[PDB]
RNA sequence: CCAUGAGUGUU
RNA sequence: CCAUGAGUGUU
RNA sequence: UUGUGAUGAGAACACUCAUGGUCUGAAGAC
RNA sequence: UCUUGUGAUGAGAACACUCAUGGUCUGAAGA
């Protein structure tokens, strides 16, 4: 075993007790956990294992993300926190400095999503639809990252009505394609170019695009910067 | 009426059921409820015509949220056989959309933006 | 013209360039702060929105929200809105800061600290509303229901199989799973079977002629006590499951009726019921096309065909009409497309008014499955 | 040279060219003639056979059947058989007419009718046979028994989503399933929740002071007792099917210690009855490949592999034995390959004899784990 | 309605009162039925209607089987006869004057052929294994037609077996190919091929191969006659 | 020994033993209980060779069974570690099976002929 | 039926 | 998992 | 240690919930 | 003339299950 700081600001990795290696990243509340993921103490320092087939922000870095706009005290909009997998590995990132806004309109799963937030001051869950950004525009602020993770067929004309609203010129949006939650009949890569061409009429500039296969079938993610 | 969200000034109830009109020749639409609900629902729709005069009121009470959650813009006619007959149809339609101008384009655009305004928005 | 901002820190007001030409601390408490956002969602302005309103006298006002604009109307103003205007983005990217300036925390620690409290509690109390809607509680209900007939059918599949170790020619003679589960359950060995004790079950004589008659002359195995015991274990959960359902059915058409009476008065309490859980609510269930509504529950059928441009179902949960079912199959793609259709309409209704013309929508139902069937 | 045949209709002997060297007709009695057949399955010569071959004192003499041989050599004559041989063939050919002419039936009517009540008779009998087989019991138990499995897991996923409308937080503090069921079958509401009762069913207090302060803060919904009763209903039979498969647990390691012992003691009753289950029967197991073993219950793996040339499975339902499924799986594959290969043992030695050596078999095995473990 | 006899003995074909057409053999036991088959009356005489998809011979009739070695009082022996679906109808072709004999080896479901069989005079089960014709020898005859249905990866084996016991020369076999019970990685093609190879070999005259799709899918079926 | 059907004469035995030599350089062989259960099952085997003094005596007692289904004859030898040392291992074997002969074809026809005989066939 | 997220049973 | 044969549930 | 089975096998089975993907569109009958 | 966008026409694909029979890994090397 060994913990070493990588490329990306509070993401680590582990050497492991048989030669396998996994992301991870430095526990915000000791002692506890999320979802099931192994904690891990080393220099007497607790660290989170992060599952990249369960997070497709993790997915994204290993496949070679670029550059990641999700670093120590950045303020960042979530679009789909459902259980609070990712989200509380953006909350570990950003450190009490930063922001993390989640938006989820399922009951069922906010309920969850409560535990996740009570335990961590970094995070501010919003039960609202994210198709109208005015229920939640009178508590948050604006932000430098806006990572949206939502199924629906519109999901990048929902991603930029938000951003509009509260991304910040020059900031950053991770946007994650769900290629069959948009159209199961059509194919993925049409879908991925169709949705990306949406992005740069709404002078969004593509800086990266990331294919999640494996980790996750039938998905892309894109980074890229609002102007 | 109960579904009717705003008051259309009967010059543009009119400048619209020609919109409609220039948009089954040149380009597309659809007409019926069931056709105009899928329409938006599938993000098509540039304009949503509901007439004003339709019972059961609930058969297209569900067309203002639809058309607030995909941020479409949505118009009130008084007959809905004025536009089930504007649509090309012999019998009454209670609502409908146009999916591509074509060549009512300019007369769309005057409309959504005349509607716009009676809503409030600058 | 001034632009005016809501939020949780209180009520400013601006100027066209992005000045604070005056504002309206919101107070620091959470049970007010909470009351007023759940409020602002129907509409109805801050109160620290009313005054401010008042220190300014301004000719032009335009609030962030279009449901606010009627509600300040009436308050007097001429107003309008302007949806991510820049004056809206300026004041939130001033955000960490003009919560100090304004004097609504004394620093940027515990403006953090309360915001988080109240997004906790908003949200809490979100989450207790969804909780109350009557509608999950038949949902989960039919579903509850669907589970315990899936389960009587699997268990009674396993009990005859095994059952027909010791009595096999009882199978095909006993159609019935509640009757083929009584008999074993209360006899058991098939050698005490009586004519008597089969006639205080309701069996008809011809019937039970057939029965004793088949008990003598079986070819099954002689099996020990322990061995019938655990089979009528078996056989007596079989009965206390379909008394279950039956409980289950009264439940449901009690929640269902209050719930969607129009939708109940089409396709009765369980398939009403069964669409909602389909859909997810009344309110999914409500803006739905009736196209939709036809092939709900036939998710398999429907995707191989859209996949593969074959042909697509005709009808999904709702072939459980009785009318769908029982017809031949060329009148069931009519009948079908009819009931959608009201369905379609008798969901919006129980959706958004709650007035009742279930006794007409069946009325006019009946009639198209009345010309269709005279073809 | 005399070639003997054995037939419903009696004995006759013939010569090598086809001719009837003499006779002894079978007594035209169904009950008889069905013993002396079931008899010569074990290789017994009909009794009529013996009369004939007195009568004709021939030299040497051949058989239809391969286990006739040693009983009639033992018998005294000189033996041999001769499978399909022309002389059999050429009795079949002649076979509506030679039993008029050795006087067994009058005409074709009632030999045919003769031989057509003997085999409703003669197929009755070995019907009987087969469902008297212990095995068969303890097959549909396991299956009955995992039906309960399935349903007990079904109704308690409902159960919490259910319930969930009304105390969600008790969900995730309740790991067990008959737990939950208990708490909310015996309290309900959650207002009925105190330190005592919930003592009394021996929860230990750091847990109890983490629901009654979870059902103090509870965001759950308010509900009628008629909500609460539906959902205690399904939470009641959860509890009654706990104590069925308790109940069948027991039952099962019954009958599994007496039809195959040295299968319990490798991998315990419900395993090894479930590997009864999948094989079809002790003896359809016994006659398997460890190979083989290994992958039943594993077929979609299986099947996906030999088709495709890809990767087979390395456990089937064995993956139950839990030394299996405790294991990193580095190990499972050759601790399964080495369970195939004791269970294959096992159930030839349950099958073909009933000496137990399950002790020398379990502790070889614990060996061979130990073995692996230690890498 | 209409009933005609066709090129076969005792194998009618129906007009119905919409205009579909049906095979159907003639009822030896009267309002009774085996499965669930329609039971129609024309000119007084009642029918079974026999279904193509339940039964391999109907459906090789209507695959284009030129010529049916079943026929009035014909002695057929049958391996696999399992509930009685198809025998019932070979019942009513051979018509008492004719035997069919049934083996099959599976008592759930000779259970219910043993129902089958009380009605008809015709019909003698045997619960036996056709691997061992040593143990239904003597109770059997020789025969006209040998009908195999059985899922044995040796089936066509068993059933040359079974022919050099109770064929007749120059009698006829019915032999249904069984592909995915034989190797079900094998292509069926491959299968009927190497198969009819076993028939030939054992000096059987392949007569005709049929290709029971749609009725039945990856099964052929083999008319050939014994030397 | 119980799954013993009948008595092998020792000559018969040793033919065998040879039999099984000449088909692993020439043809083709397969070695071990479990691989001679499936060669059979799978109808590969053209010979079943068991050993005589196997224990327990029930690891091989479906050998006789399964070759009478499959109608592929079978030998008895004295020895098993005979017959794995025969077959090409320095371990015994307790059953073993020849698919294909090689050059021990006509060897494996007086096999199959003698151990007919000694069985009572004609 | 597909994709994603959180889980359960034999254990 | 595939194929065949007989069936069940919502009905 | 091992043909009374070494080695390989990144494919044991059975389920739940959440979110999204959810037909056609003007003609038919006498 | 009648029903019909408040939905005609088409739709050779409502969903969930049970049993019976067959197809059921490798093959000599490892620390
Ligand atoms: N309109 C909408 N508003 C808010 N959330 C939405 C939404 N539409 C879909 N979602 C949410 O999008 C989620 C998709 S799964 C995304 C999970 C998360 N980002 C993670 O990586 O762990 C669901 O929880 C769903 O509730
Ligand atoms: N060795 C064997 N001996 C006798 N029957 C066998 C057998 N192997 C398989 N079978 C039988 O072959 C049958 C295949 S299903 C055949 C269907 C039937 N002939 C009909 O059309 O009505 C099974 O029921 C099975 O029991």
């Amino acid at each position: 075993i060994t913990v070493k700081q990588t490329n990306m600001e509070n993401i680590y990795e582990c050497e492991f007790n048989d030669g396998s290696f996994r992301l991870c990243t430095r526990n915000l509340v000791p002692n506890f956990n999320v979802y099931g993921e192994r904690l891990i103490k080393y220099e007497g320092v607790e660290y989170r294992e992060w599952n990249a087939f369960r997070s497709k922000l993790a997915g994204a870095i290993l496949k070679g993300l670029k550059t990641n706009p999700i670093r120590k005290g950045t303020k960042v909009l979530y679009l789909g926190a459902a259980s609070g997998t990712t989200i509380s590995h953006v909350s570990d990132i950003i450190e009490l400095n930063g922001k993390a806004y989640g938006v989820e309109f399922s009951p069922r799963v906010v309920r969850e999503l409560l535990l996740v937030a009570q335990r961590r001051p970094n995070i501010f869950p919003l039960l609202a639809d994210a198709r109208f950004p005015q229920s939640y525009k009178s508590v948050v602020e604006n932000v430098d990252v806006l990572y949206v993770d939502i199924a629906q067929p519109d999901q990048t004309d929902i991603a930029i009505y938000n951003a509009k609203f509260f991304l910040k010129v020059n900031g950053d949006m991770l946007l994650v394609i769900k290629a069959r939650s948009i159209d199961v009949t059509k194919d993925p890569k049409e879908i991925y170019k169709t949705e990306v061409e949406k992005l740069e009429n709404s002078n969004f500039e593509t800086i990266q695009i990331i294919n999640l296969d494996p980790y996750d079938k039938d998905h892309a993610i894109v980074l890229s910067k609002y102007k | 009426a109960s579904y009717v969200k705003f008051e259309v000034p009967q010059d543009l109830a009119d400048k619209v059921l020609e919109a409609v009109r220039k948009a089954k020749e040149s380009g597309k639409i659809k007409k019926g409820t069931n056709e105009t609900t899928k329409a938006v629902e599938r993000g098509q729709a540039k304009l949503v015509i509901i007439a004003e005069d339709v019972q059961p009121e609930e058969i297209v009470a569900h067309l203002p949220l639809l058309c607030d959650e995909k941020k479409i813009p949505y118009v009130y006619v008084s007959s809905k056989k004025a536009l089930g007959e504007a649509c090309g149809l012999q019998v009454a339609t209670a609502s409908a959309a146009i999916l591509e101008p074509g060549e009512a384009k300019d007369l769309v655009d005057e409309i959504i933006k005349r509607v716009n305004e009676i809503k409030g928005k600058t | 013209k001034i632009y005016l901002i809501e939020h949780v820190i209180g009520a400013v007001a601006y100027d066209e360039n992005g000045n604070i030409v005056d504002y309206i601390t919101n107070p620091r408490d959470l049970g007010k702060i909470t009351e007023e956002l759940l409020n602002n969602e129907k509409g109805i302005p801050f109160s620290a929105t009313v005054e401010l309103l008042k220190k300014v006298n301004p000719q032009e006002v335009v609030v962030e929200n279009e449901a606010e604009v009627p509600k300040l109307q009436a308050l007097g103003y001429r107003v309008s809105y302007e949806p991510y205007s820049k004056v809206s983005r300026i004041f939130r990217e001033s955000l960490p800061k003009v919560a100090i300036d304004i004097k609504f925390a004394s620093n940027e620690e515990d403006y953090y600290n309360f915001l988080h409290e109240l997004s906790l509690e908003y949200t809490r109390r979100k989450l207790r509303s969804a909780a109350q809607k009557r509608d999950l509680l038949a949902i989960q209900a039919v579903r509850a229901m669907d589970d315990i007939d899936k389960t009587i059918n699997l268990f009674s599949e396993r009990l005859r199989e095994w059952y027909s170790i010791h009595f096999p020619e009882l199978d095909k003679l006993i159609e019935d799973h509640e009757e083929y589960a009584t008999i074993v359950s209360r006899f058991g060995d098939r050698g005490f079977l009586t004519i008597d004790s089969l006639k205080e079950l309701g069996f008809n004589e011809q019937r039970i002629n057939r029965i004793l008659d088949a008990a003598k002359k079986s070819i099954g195995a002689d099996i020990s006590e322990d061995d019938l015991s655990a089979m009528r274990m078996i056989a007596n959960t079989i009965l206390d499951l379909y008394n279950i359902r039956r409980n289950l059915n009264n439940y449901l058409e009690g929640v269902m009726k209050e719930v969607a009476p129009n939708v109940t008065a089409l396709v009765g309490p369980a398939l009403g019921a069964r669409l909602l859980s389909i859909a997810g609510s009344l309110d999914e269930l409500a803006k739905m096309p009736a196209s939709t509504i036809q092939v709900l529950g036939a998710e398999k059928a429907l995707f191989r065909a859209l996949r593969s441009g074959g042909r697509p179902p005709k009808h999904g949960i709702i072939f459980q009409y009785p009318a769908i079912h029982t017809s031949p199959r060329w009148q069931r793609g009519k009948i079908a497309r009819a009931l959608a259709a009201k369905l379609a309409i008798a969901a919006r209704v129980d959706a958004f008014s709650g007035r009742f013309i279930g006794d007409q929508l069946n009325e006019q139902l009946k009639k198209r499955i009345d010309e269709i069937k005279e073809k």
